[PDB]
């Protein structure tokens, strides 16, 4: 009973990090060293134990969060980080413990002319909580004047697009990204790992 | 005041856009964020 992880990373369309997915895993096993050795990924940081050391670990849930950033952004995808993507889009906890997995996708995730499918909030009002999700798209006042509901100076569609084109840099072009969560309930630990 | 350089920075990336030089347009979008976070 193989833990469906590649439904997750080979899935044919990402979300927007605004709107990421998130997936539960449970009831199944999953060699976490293979799932490292599947395909060549630019990071797999983990901040509990290592591949090595999950795949002795059983877990009661595993939530698998996926979306698409610029590549300069996955350095907010971690805890304690700031910025547009860590403040208005997608927020880890201090005392995350995880794995955050991403790859270059400038081959799938590009288009010429511009790929406008992926969006990133650009405007919020406040940070994110941890693993808060805002999928709104009320019209933002930047200014002083009220906007009622309707573009103009300085009232703004929250949501920009990435416009992902195979020419731009490396640092600008898309890279899928994977968030692992381990959670461990006082419940039966059913997500384990191949050698438990 | 404020209000006036935001709009023609937010304008000028929209028009970037549209341009298709939407790397510059990023290189903006990123600068409205760290502007706008400041008092
Ligand atoms: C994705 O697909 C390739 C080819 O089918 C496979 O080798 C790889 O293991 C898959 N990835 C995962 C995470 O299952």
């Amino acid at each position: 009973n193989l833990c469906p992880f590649g439904e997750v990373f080979n899935a044919t369309r990402f979300a927007s990090v605004y709107a990421w997915n998130r997936k539960r895993i449970s009831n199944c096993v999953a060699d976490y060293s293979v799932l490292y050795n599947s395909a060549s990924f630019s990071t797999f940081k983990c901040y509990g134990v290592s591949p090595t050391k999950l795949n002795d670990l059983c877990f009661t849930n595993v939530y698998a969060d996926s979306f698409v950033i610029r590549g300069d952004e996955v350095r907010q995808i971690a805890p304690g980080q700031t910025g547009k993507i860590a403040d208005y889009n997608y927020k880890l906890p201090d005392d995350f413990t995880g794995c955050v997995i991403a790859w270059n996708s400038n081959n799938l995730d590009s288009k010429v002319g511009g790929n406008y499918n992926y969006l990133y909030r650009l405007f919020r009002k406040s940070n994110l909580k941890p693993f808060e999700r805002d999928i709104s798209t009320e019209i933002y006042q930047a200014g002083s004047t009220p906007c009622n509901g309707v573009e103009g100076f300085n009232c703004y569609f929250p949501l920009q697009s990435y416009g992902f084109q195979p020419t731009y840099g490396v640092g600008y072009q898309p890279y899928r990204v994977v968030v692992l969560s381990f959670e461990l309930l006082h419940a039966p630990a059913t997500v384990c790992g191949s050698n438990s | 005041d404020k209000e006036w350089i935001l709009q023609k920075i937010y304008e000028i990336m929209r028009r970037l856009d549209e341009e298709g030089h939407g790397e510059a347009s990023l290189r903006v979008s990123d600068l409205i964020y760290e502007f706008m976070k400041r008092d």
